[PDB]
């Protein structure tokens, strides 16, 4: 079923433009819409989406309204102008999930069995990653209830397409591709280190909050079971890579000998050209 | 056991395992064939070697390991990432 | 946000997922020998005489920046153990 | 002042405004020559060999009347004071030969250990060098003998015995030999543990210079020198 | 070039290393060496 | 070799010793260069009656070295011999840099204009208006207007 | 006689001017490289 | 000012006597003079060991923790590369 | 004029040291501009090139 996708930011501006439709007139403040998807491979693909006129109330939080002419025959007009594009799922804002999610899940599964919805953000100043993807399966529980359609998560990703940045990257002008060595990786350093260990500070903080008052992750024991996958390295009180003592010595070995030899040859590049070119063009006095 | 001892003795094996000194090789090679651990044992001195394993919780609600390793590691790589920034302060320039 | 999702998508690596580090240096020392001898063979035949002839064929040998940026990558990615670890 | 006043090297010490411009490099070269004579009379030798070899190799000079030669002879007098010196065939210009008529037989006395040659070169061939000042090698030419010998034997032998290294050179006694083993260390030389019952010495050769951490401990400083030359390239661009 | 103090002051010659090694060491080079094998 | 004489705490040979100091002060520069502590001993003494000329031989050794805040301290604790002695490069270089300290002191005095400024020795400005009396008697309009606006 | 010769010392300043002028020339080099 | 390097290598309660080397202190077989000297201010080495069983130098033998500070040298080396370009 | 000449030499100095920084930044900029020139022109690659002849 759905594992990873290919999503192009035309859906993203197709979120932001309906956000422009309902922002200044803001009464129900939310952009919820339908994700058309050119379902090609096990990897998914989107090149179109539309936002349904929609509301969602708070009391009993299951009142919600599609527009089935706008849902059926607009999709039919779309199928006429593009039969390759068909339905694959939907999207919404308000990243806090709620109870009506499973109801629009019930209706999104009858259009496509392996459907997937998209939690968005209207202002990602994130780490970051873009918007979300789920997968709706039935695992029911260890509880014995009638069918639990709890939202399982698909790892979301982004693809690409020819000729779709032509004016936009022209407008930004701040494009800097080939500079890895000063900045493009230290951003990732700051990002994965700080932003991963602060998500891990949310892990210790949230799960010690579960220790205090919370779930205390029993019966999803994959939490600490997977912290064991973290605990491949225990690092006990001498930090325990004194077996990697000589291994790290042999790792420092190769690259630092590359450093010494190669950068001496890099000097032999730089200095000779600099001195000869400068002495020529300097002693030519006119 | 509070690791950093992973290559170790055999009498604790022959004591807790309720097995003898001799029958630890059957023990380790059959336990590798089972598939809960995959480390090739240093067999010349009956010295254990281990890999991935399945956990049964740490300190009573995982206080101690979580704090003193996870958050210690958090502030380790976080603050030394700040040190990476500190020496890489204006190499972005 | 498309600037973000261009140097976060349309340039590879979603930044958790970059930090190839070594086999690229095997291939790169292949580079830093094969490029090197050709950087050697040519400027022997520079204007070692006193001629006033003015007609160059242009090839701009130099090969500096490949070495430079690739080996900054190699040193700070050999840093990855002491960086991400402790 | 080394002719006639002697307080003033310590006043140079507080006066050492380094002046790293060294534009002529000739004045700076002979400046290193004078202060290398100082560290020779300050008995600093391991610094003297590198800084005086530097002072020689920064002389681009010509005119083989004996300028570079006569300055270079008293330069490598510090190598006569090291305990180690090669054969001086790689150093002689035959215009210096009339002055080094003592000096070749002196370095023969260095490579040998003859007290006859020692005192004979002293009294006979101690002329023309007192004008430069030479008599601090006569006290420790014996040290030069014993360090040359212990260098040959030490790199030659993993284990030696004490009461036969007491008869390799013109030594005196096994107590003099244990004495001279401790004085052969004197700084941190290669491992020589005495077999402290009766096995004279249980010395062995030392290891781990293979290619492991000590060279890559120093290669940061090697390429620190190389980046200093890259600063020289930057200033090469900055010269116009 | 008066440098202010210094004005006051391969025929047979690469072999000199070997010869000063061999001054009082194997001064004949063979006339004991050819006769060593009958010493013991 | 005068720290041997500085073992004595009676000043009645220290007059002979300071007359030796300004005699062979060009030779024994490294003599005082670690003896600055005993210079401070004879300086901070309230019974040694040559602490001003101790500050002057301190001015000699920190003229051999060239320190700034030391010259500020010699403006402080040299007093009369800091003021009337002004016909020498030895004194006019160090007081020239002290006038430079004064003009950046006037920069400070124009940094914040409402009270609470940094303290000023009356001697570092005593040499200012003392040198300015030479500017008034010199009467040149450069001499007036220059120092009149250097002070801001 | 401090306020005479500092003016002369302000030509160490003028060394930055030559470097400024010449890197302005260096930019002027790339100006028609980019025009090409 | 006659020295104590043999006390810094093999002494400190036993080598039966180091008498036959003419060292001034190392005479006087066992009065409290050289007993005081064999126990003088400790056992001149210091931590973790005696010379009753010698360290043979001092026992430093630390680690290759300085691989991490040469890694720091690499960090400011790359900084100096950036300063150079 | 030793109060006003020594005033304004400093002024024109600080002027030119500001004015150096402009061209320092432009020299930082135009190398990036020339690299963008290089690669974004050398995307002239094989858009499905045709076989012909050269005369």
């Amino acid at each position: 079923a759905v594992q990873k996708v290919v999503v192009h930011p035309l859906v993203l501006l197709s979120v932001v433009d309906h956000f422009n439709r309902i922002g200044k007139v803001g009464n129900q403040k939310r952009v919820v819409g339908v994700l058309l998807g050119s379902w090609q491979k096990k990897v998914l693909d989107v090149s179109n989406s539309f936002a349904v006129p929609f509301d969602e109330d708070d009391k009993d939080d299951s009142v919600w309204f599609l527009d089935h002419d706008y849902l059926e025959n607009m999709y039919g007009m779309f199928k006429k102008v593009n039969a390759r594009e068909r339905i694959v799922g939907w999207y919404h804002t308000g990243p806090k999930l709620h109870k009506n999610d499973i109801a629009i899940n019930e209706l999104m599964k009858r259009y496509c069995p392996n459907s997937v919805l998209v939690i968005i953000d209207v202002k990602p100043k994130d780490l970051g990653l873009p918007t979300e993807a789920y997968i709706s399966v039935e695992e029911v529980h260890d509880d014995g209830t009638p069918t639990s359609k709890t939202f399982e998560h698909v790892t979301s990703e982004i693809g690409a397409e020819e000729a779709e940045e032509v004016g936009v990257e022209h407008l930004l002008r701040d494009i800097k591709d080939t500079t890895v060595g000063t900045l493009s990786q230290r951003i990732t350093n700051q990002v994965h280190g700080l932003k991963g260990l602060n998500s891990k500070l949310l892990d210790i903080r949230s799960y010690l909050e579960k220790v205090a008052t919370g779930k205390l992750p029993i019966n999803h024991q994959i939490i600490y079971q997977l912290q064991d996958v973290f605990n491949l390295l225990p690092d006990v009180s001498l930090q325990e890579f004194v077996k990697a003592f000589y291994l790290k010595t042999n790792d420092q070995m190769v690259v630092v000998y590359l450093a010494s030899l190669i950068r001496s040859v890099v000097a032999l590049h730089n200095l000779i050209n600099n001195k000869i070119a400068n002495r020529d063009a300097e002693k030519k006095e006119g | 056991r509070p690791a950093n001892h992973r290559q170790l003795t055999f009498e604790e094996i022959a004591k807790s395992a309720k097995i003898t000194v001799n029958e630890v090789e059957l023990l380790v090679m059959k336990a590798l064939s089972v598939g809960l651990v995959k480390g090739s044992i240093d067999e010349v001195d009956k010295r254990v070697h281990m890999t991935w394993v399945q956990p049964r919780v740490l300190d009573l609600q995982q206080i101690k390991g979580m704090k003193d390793r996870l958050e210690f590691w958090c502030t380790d790589v976080k603050s030394m990432e700040m040190l990476v920034e500190h020496q890489a302060h204006d190499i972005l320039t | 946000m498309l600037l973000n999702l261009h140097k976060k998508s349309w340039m590879e690596g979603l930044t958790l997922q970059d930090y190839v580090v070594k086999e690229m240096l095997e291939l790169a020392k292949n580079y830093n020998k094969a490029v090197e001898e050709e950087d050697k063979m040519t400027p022997e035949q520079l204007a070692i005489k006193n001629v006033g002839k003015q007609d160059p064929k242009r090839h701009l040998e130099e090969h500096v920046d490949v070495l430079m940026t690739s080996n900054i990558v190699q040193c700070l990615a050999a840093m990855l153990d002491t960086v991400v670890f402790k | 002042y080394l002719h006639y006043s002697l307080y003033d090297q310590a006043e140079k010490l507080v006066s050492k405004s380094v002046f790293p411009e060294q534009a002529n490099n000739n004045e700076w070269a002979r400046y290193l020559y004078y202060t290398g004579r100082i560290k020779a009379i300050q008995l600093e030798y391991s610094e003297a060999r590198r800084t005086m070899t530097n002072a020689l190799r920064k002389a681009p000079q010509h005119t083989a009347v004996g300028f570079k030669q006569t300055v270079h002879k008293l330069l490598i007098v510090v190598e006569l004071l090291l305990g180690e010196i090669p054969d001086r065939l790689q150093f002689r210009q035959p215009s210096l030969k009339r002055s080094l008529m003592p000096y070749f037989l002196l370095t023969q006395a260095v490579r040998t250990g003859n007290l006859a040659k020692f005192n004979q070169v002293l009294d006979q061939f101690g002329e023309k060098f007192q004008a430069d000042g030479t008599y601090t090698l006569i006290i420790r030419l014996r040290h030069n003998v014993i360090k040359t010998g212990v260098r040959m034997i030490s790199l030659s032998y993993s284990r030696i015995s004490l009461a036969d290294i007491a008869q390799k050179l013109q030594l005196d006694s096994p107590e003099d030999a244990e004495f001279i083993v401790a004085k052969a260390i004197r700084d941190g030389v290669i491992e020589a543990s005495i077999n402290h019952e009766k096995g004279y010495v249980q010395s062995k050769e030392m290891i781990d210079i293979y290619s492991t951490r000590e060279p890559q401990l120093a290669f940061h400083q090697r390429i620190s020198f190389c980046l200093d030359i890259h600063n020289m390239s930057v200033k090469a661009m900055r010269f116009p | 070039m008066s440098e202010k103090k210094q004005p006051v002051d391969e025929d047979n010659w690469d072999d000199d290393n070997v010869e000063d090694d061999f001054s009082n060491q194997l001064r004949a080079e063979l006339e004991k060496h050819g006769y060593k094998m009958e010493t013991s | 070799g005068i720290i041997s004489l500085l073992d004595e705490d009676e000043p009645q040979l220290k007059e002979f010793a300071l007359h030796k100091l300004n005699a062979v002060v060009n030779d024994f520069w490294a003599e005082i260069s670690e003896s600055v502590d005993k210079i401070e001993v004879l300086y901070e003494d309230e019974g040694f009656r040559s602490r001003q000329f101790a500050a002057l031989v301190a001015s000699k050794v920190f003229y051999h070295l060239g320190a700034f805040e030391e010259s500020l301290n010699y403006a402080l604790g040299a007093g009369d011999l800091f003021n009337v002695n002004d016909n020498s490069e030895y004194v006019e270089t160090i007081i020239a840099k002290c006038i430079d300290h004064y003009t950046k002191q006037c920069v400070e005095n124009a940094d914040l204009p409402e009270g609470e400024k940094k303290p000023i020795d009356q001697r570092l400005e005593g040499i200012v208006n003392k040198m300015f009396q030479r500017c008034l008697d010199d009467h040149k309009y450069k001499q007036a207007i220059g120092i009149a606006l250097e002070t801001r | 006689y401090l306020s005479k010769i500092e003016e002369l010392q302000l030509i160490v300043n003028d060394k930055s001017q030559n470097l400024r002028r010449l890197q302005a020339q260096r930019n002027e080099l790339n100006a028609k490289v980019r025009l090409l | 000012t006659i020295r104590d390097e043999i006390a810094g290598c093999i002494e400190k309660a036993y080598e039966k006597i180091l008498f036959t080397e003419a060292t001034r202190i190392l005479f006087f077989n066992t009065p409290k003079k050289m007993t005081d000297y064999a126990k003088k201010r400790g056992w001149v080495l210091g931590p973790n060991n005696y010379y009753s069983f010698a360290s043979q130098q001092q026992k430093p033998e630390d680690t290759t923790i300085p691989s991490t500070e040469l890694a720091k040298q690499v960090i400011e080396y790359a900084r100096q590369l950036e300063m150079i370009v | 004029d030793l109060y006003s000449r020594y005033k304004k030499l400093q002024q024109e100095l600080e002027f030119l040291e500001v004015q150096e920084e402009y061209i320092k930044d432009e020299q930082k900029n135009l190398k990036k501009e020339f690299l963008h020139a290089q690669e974004e022109v050398k995307r002239i690659q094989s858009i499905p090139l045709v076989i012909g002849q050269f005369l």
